[PDB]
This record gives C-alpha cells, structure tokens and sequence, in this order.
C-alpha cells in the first residue's frame, strides 16, 4: 500500500 | 454569484472519473460528465472561468499508467475537450496559474520524481518547460500568491520534504524559501489572504491533521487549528475566504468528510461529506454548469 495515497501498487 | 468546488477523479480501490460539484449555498452535489479517463493524483485548476484537469495517473485493475494529459471542461457544456499533453507524465502532480498561464510541476513517472516545471498558454494550445525547481518533488503542494508560485513539500524519491521553494516567472529561477517545521507529502496546499497554507499530508510515519501557515513578508511557518481528521492526498481548494479539504487517507478508510477552515475563527467544521470516499482528487472553483 502507498501509504501517502492508500493506492494499492500491485 | 454561483460558484461551485469541483472535485475531479480519485482513487478507491481503482482510479475514478467522477467529476462533482458541491454548492456551498444550499450543500447539495452534482455529478457530472465523466472524465475520459479515470485518473488519480490528478491537479484540478480553473482558466476563463473553465476547468482543467492535469496529469495524475489510471490505477486500473489492469494498468498503471501515468498521464501526460489535459483536459478541459466547459460548465456551459458540461463537455469534456482534449487540450495538447504535457512533456512527460506527471503523476501526484502540483499546479499553479500566474496571469491565465498553467503551470505544472513535480510529479513522478514510473520511478522517476521529476524536478522539472512546465507552462500552458490556453489560446496557443502549447506547453512549454520552463525552469526546474530545486528539488525533485512528487506529492507537492503548489499555490500562486502574488503572482509568484510556490512549491512546499513533497517526496524527492529518497526522502519527505519540509522544504519548499518559490518560483519567480520574471527571471525564470527557483528560490528556497523557509522550510515548514513539518515534514509533508501528499498535504494540501492553497492560499488564503496573504498566507500560503499546508494541511494535512504524511510525515513518513503518519498522515497529519496538524496545518501550517506561512507568511510571505515575514517568511515564518505558523501552525493554526488542526483538521479534524488526520488525512493525505486530501483535496484543498479556497471558496470566500475560507478552506475547503475534501477526503483523502487517513490510514484506515478513504474519507469522505469536507471540513471547512473560517480563518476568523481559527476553526475547523465539517460541512458536507462526498457521495463516497477517495483520495488524490484535482479540485478547483469555477461557475455552475448551466
């Protein structure tokens, strides 16, 4: 998780 | 006067393409013409009473591409236009206008955080790279006082930033200005009165409430009332003379909560909450769609 943004990256 | 604070795309579980519009007058929402694509991270700003839709990146289920892309919407319309693309992608975007003229910086691409700035002529439909700032920055907060353009914050590929710096159009340079006292990426960051203001945003440990001030004759960082609620990637506009902040992540859920900062009060309040929540939406206030 982008912990900035909570997008998961895979 | 009837303007309305237009929040562009975000993310929730994938990249969105909504584009709804909160009145502050009455509290009522309206959505409206989609975005082509869906896109997060995305910078929201308004020219000639249009509204324009800059960069971001689709996290789609299938995809992870990041955009070079700016798109127009006309409330008259209630149409979206293809403007010509930026140089690069620029995902986590900053944007500022100076005199009708966007300006676009920072953002990443892939794993690139470009330090590298761009301006927009509306008529001559043509970007054009201008000075690159100090420090790479992806997740900055830009605003405009003064006819000068502000950088504050973001993440430079290794490290957060408290730092930020000032672009100065007529010499086509980048000055650093005082550093906030706290290190922020992901916050929002506007301009009320004569202070450029940074809400919220993640510290590499937390996301934050906390928000800080600065003022540009006396060059300090001022810490006013926190948010409510802790979030980054939140959404940030300004609407007579006060500040909007519009979801984001908290670290937990994405938010729907709008609070509202009254600069007289030194307050927060929540005034409305978005038909659901995201975060890494483009925000910008222009006319209502008729």
């Amino acid at each position: 998780l982008d912990e900035e943004t909570g997008e998961f990256l895979p | 006067v009837g303007r309305l604070i237009y929040t562009a795309g975000g993310y929730f579980r994938q990249s969105l393409s909504y584009l709804e519009a909160y009145n502050p007058s009455n509290g009522s929402w309206l959505r409206l013409a989609d975005l082509q694509v869906p896109r997060s991270g995305l910078a929201g700003c308004v020219v000639g009473g249009l509204l324009y839709a800059v960069g971001g990146r689709n996290n789609s289920p299938d995809g992870n591409t990041d955009s070079s892309a700016l798109d127009c919407y006309n409330p008259m319309t209630n149409q979206w236009s293809p403007c010509a693309s930026m140089s690069v992608p620029r995902n986590r975007i900053g944007v500022g206008v100076i005199d009708g003229h966007i300006y676009a910086v920072g953002g990443s691409h892939g794993c690139i955080h470009h330090s590298s700035v761009e301006r927009y002529e509306p008529e001559r439909d043509e970007w054009h790279l201008v000075a690159p700032m100090l420090t790479r920055r992806i997740g900055v907060g830009v605003a405009v006082l003064n006819r000068l353009l502000y950088a504050v914050g973001g993440f430079d590929g290794t490290n957060r930033l408290n730092s930020a710096e000032c672009y100065y159009p007529e010499r086509n340079e980048w000055r650093m200005i005082t550093p906030m006292n706290t290190i922020r990426s992901g916050a929002g960051v506007c301009v009320l009165h004569n202070c450029i203001y940074a809400a919220g945003g993640y510290d590499g440990q937390d996301q934050l409430n906390s928000v800080e001030r600065y003022d540009v004759e006396t060059e300090t960082w001022t810490f006013v009332a926190p948010m409510r609620h802790h979030r980054s990637a939140l959404g940030i506009t300004v609407h007579q003379g006060k500040i909007y902040v519009l979801g984001g992540y908290d670290g937990h859920t994405f938010l729907d909560s709008v609070e509202c900062y009254d600069p007289d009060s030194d307050t927060w309040s929540e005034v409305t909450r978005m038909t659901s929540g995201r975060s890494g939406v483009g925000v910008a206030v222009t006319m209502e769609p008729c």
